[PDB]
């Protein structure tokens, strides 16, 4: 009841985390992950979320070096709303407390970092995650053997005009 | 990627034994890192996993190990559109006109004011998904267009899949799992167990097409050219259903090539075809796998695979830290002999010396033999029928090899891409002195750390990846978690690295500190018993709670 986990950190950060539900054992690995990698949590999910022009304008671009208008098109089409409901329902109650339990974790971290281990403390882009930020990431990695090796090519994609 | 499954027939323990050696980012969403995962009676994993996933991608438990490598099976089909003669918004499906549907999304961008402004955007779709467009190959002009349909769309079991894997007992165990649900996207399984047994899946979300629609529901020109493209003007080309498949349109589990074997199982990102070729996996679907000629890695891993001596783990481990840059097993001999028959052509002599003094190898201390040589095997893969012993199917492990020198028209070109490859290094700034090492590097805040390893392409087991930055060459994929693992009576013993550390952040203390000892191939534990984790000396502890 409800939340809770025990963290024990090897050599080299490696961290092992014990919890008696799904629930727990995600909110430890929110929680070490968080403490590792925030900050690139946090870029990848707003490249998910389609963002990443309104963070960061459209001469940027992504990790995956896709220029950030084509990418946030490709995402904002690819996490629509309706598929991130529907991928939500078709998960069992074990990956469900999984998701909230990570992303509970994740948050904690958020609001008690001091910046020990934090570089983009203060950046508007750097923000609580909810469980449909983890869906993103998880159907953005989904199509990497498919359509997301066609991003650019499905933003290309207009009707011929009326030429020759 | 790399990985080696060794059974009780091959090891020196009589036991299982598992290389995993998966070659991936060192920055973004797809960055290894490292956990341990318990849920006590009944869930008990170690390995790595990917941002954002609460699940063990790569990773061993009590009796059982496994890794991933990227298969060669399509996981979509491009399908060419008939369309309408009228409306090229409108295609053809059976001889019907229908229309396009058009999602609009909206994207809120930054100004250099700071200002909001909103771009919306249409996207087209068809029955199949949505349209692509390739300049100058996938055009949408007024006769034909072209819809993508993504396998892994409707894969709704991914998580639920890597979370019964990381309960698998054993191999057996593991292969029930991963068959029932099909949930695994677009990679090869390979695992061992202590019993023995070494395990290949090519278990993957592959588009299904009944074996006769095949040959008239194909693309011939673009199939040619290695696109999974399909005719999307019949509806007969639609994926072909069976109720045995856990996902409408995929194909049945009982028809993906499987190993089982208790001698060893590899795969370096080729087809199915070669895992163990004692026993060659044959009969599928072109979707799924075909014989095509292996890689130099695969190649050079059967090379020392093959035979009757016992596989030990040191063994294994050093087939990734020797760094022997195995394509030059085919080219280089004969590139000294053509340097030894043009002796004084001055132009050559820089080139034929670093060849000659070259350890074949991509370590810290390996010459510039290294960089001549590879500037020179990206000319000589564009040349024209110049191996001695051209690629034979049927001895697909021991060809290609040899440069026909003897033949008057190749040693001409041979000599002319070597006097080319030769410029183009002179011309960069390399000095003299310099070894690879001082060449490739991963840059860690103001510092650089030397990286071993070379191109994958080039026979490199330990594969690094790295693009040209000012002075130097900077990693940005290849060898990333590294895991061997052996099952002695006391547990699992976990063998490897985060070769670029758990964390992306510079002011973290796990920002360098195992990309240290990355550049010095020095491995380390994987601590996974309570033992073990307790007698580390780093041993760190935290509980936390939060009310739900
Ligand atoms: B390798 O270069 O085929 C990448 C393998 C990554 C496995 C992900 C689970």
């Amino acid at each position: 009841t409800g939340l809770a986990a025990d963290i024990r950190w090897t050599a080299y950060g490696v961290p092992h985390i014990r919890a008696k539900d799904e629930r727990g054992l995600g909110y430890g690995i929110g929680y070490a992950y968080a403490r590792d990698n925030a900050c690139l949590l946090a870029e990848e999910i707003v490249t998910a979320r389609g963002e990443r022009a309104r963070y960061f304008g459209s001469e940027g671009k992504s990790s995956a070096e896709l220029d950030n208008l084509p990418s946030d098109i490709f995402y904002a089409w690819l996490n629509q709303p309706e598929a991130l409901q529907a991928f939500w329902q078709a998960q069992t109650p074990a990956v469900r407390q999984l998701l909230e339990g990570y992303a509970a974790g994740f948050n904690r971290f958020l609001r008690e970092a001091d910046g020990k281990t934090t570089s983009c403390l203060g950046q508007p882009w750097l923000r609580a995650i909810a469980t449909d930020d983890l869906l993103r990431l998880t159907r953005r990695l989904l199509v990497e053997g498919g359509v997301g090796q066609f991003a650019d090519a499905l933003v290309a994609a207009a009707p011929p005009g009326a030429e020759k | 990627s790399n990985a080696i499954a060794v059974g009780s027939e091959r090891s020196a323990d009589g036991k299982g034994m598992l290389l995993a050696n998966p070659h991936f980012p060192w920055n973004g969403a797809m960055r290894f890192y490292q956990m341990h995962l318990t849920i006590p009676g009944r869930l008990d994993v170690m390995g790595a996993s990917l941002p954002g996933l609460p699940v063990v991608n790569i990773g061993f438990s009590r009796h059982l190990a496994w890794t991933h490598t990227v298969d060669t099976s399509s996981h979509f089909t491009l399908y060419r559109l008939a369309l309408d003669p009228k409306d090229p918004r409108r295609y053809l499906v059976d001889g019907r006109s229908l229309p396009l549907e058009e999602k609009s999304v909206a994207i809120e961008v930054r100004g250099a004011d700071g200002k909001l402004s909103r771009v919306e955007h249409k996207v087209y779709q068809s029955i199949y998904g949505p349209l692509v467009v390739w300049p100058g190959k996938l055009d949408w002009n007024r006769s034909e267009a072209y819809a993508l349909r993504d396998a892994n769309l409707e894969n709704t079991r991914v998580l639920q899949q890597w979370y019964s894997i990381n309960q698998a007992s054993d191999v057996a165990d593991l292969r029930r799992r991963v068959e029932a649900l099909q949930g695994i996207p677009w990679v090869n399984t390979l695992a061992a167990d202590e019993q023995g047994n070494a395990l290949y899946m090519n278990q993957s979300v592959v588009p299904y097409l009944k074996p006769e629609l095949i040959p008239a529901c194909a693309i011939p020109q673009l199939v040619a050219e290695g696109l999974p493209a399909l005719q999307g003007q019949d509806s007969r080309c639609a994926w072909s259903r069976d109720p045995a498949a856990a996902q409408a349109g995929i194909t049945p589990a009982a028809q993906l090539p499987v190993l089982l074997r208790r001698d060893f199982v590899q795969n370096s990102n080729d087809s199915a075809w070669l895992t163990n070729p004692a026993s060659p996996l044959q009969g599928f679907s072109p979707l799924v796998s075909q014989e095509k000629p292996i890689g130099p890695r695969a190649r050079y891993a059967l090379s020392r695979l093959q035979g009757k001596q016992p596989l030990e783990a040191k063994t294994l481990e050093e087939m990734v830290t020797a760094n022997h840059v195995f394509s030059a097993d085919q080219v280089l001999p004969d590139l000294l002999r053509l340097c030894r028959d043009n002796q004084g052509e001055k132009s050559l002599a820089r080139a034929c010396a670093a060849l000659a003094q070259w350890d074949r190898g991509a370590n810290l201390d390996s010459g510039s033999g290294f960089v001549y040589f590879q500037r020179f095997m990206q000319r000589f893969a564009e040349l024209d029928g110049a191996w001695k012993e051209p690629f034979d199917a049927q001895r697909p492990l021991d060809t290609p090899q040899g440069i026909a020198l003897d033949r008057p028209q190749v040693a001409t070109q041979v000599r002319q891409a070597l006097a080319d490859a030769a410029a183009e290094v002179e011309k960069s700034g390399i000095p003299d002195g310099a070894r690879w090492g001082d060449l490739q590097v991963s840059t860690r805040g103001q510092e650089r750390i030397a990286i071993p390893g070379g191109d994958g392409h080039f026979g490199v087991y330990n594969a690094i990846q790295s693009v040209r930055k000012g002075d130097h060459l900077e990693v940005v994929g290849g060898t990333s978690y590294i895991q061997l693992v052996t099952f002695p009576e006391e547990g699992p013993k976990a063998r490897g690295l985060l070769a670029f550390s758990q964390s992306s952040d510079p002011r973290s203390p796990h920002y360098r500190d195992q990309t240290e000892l990355f550049s010095r191939q020095q491995w380390q534990t994987l601590p996974f018993s309570d033992r073990q984790i307790d007698a580390d000396p780093q041993l760190q502890r935290l509980s936390i709670r939060e009310a739900a």
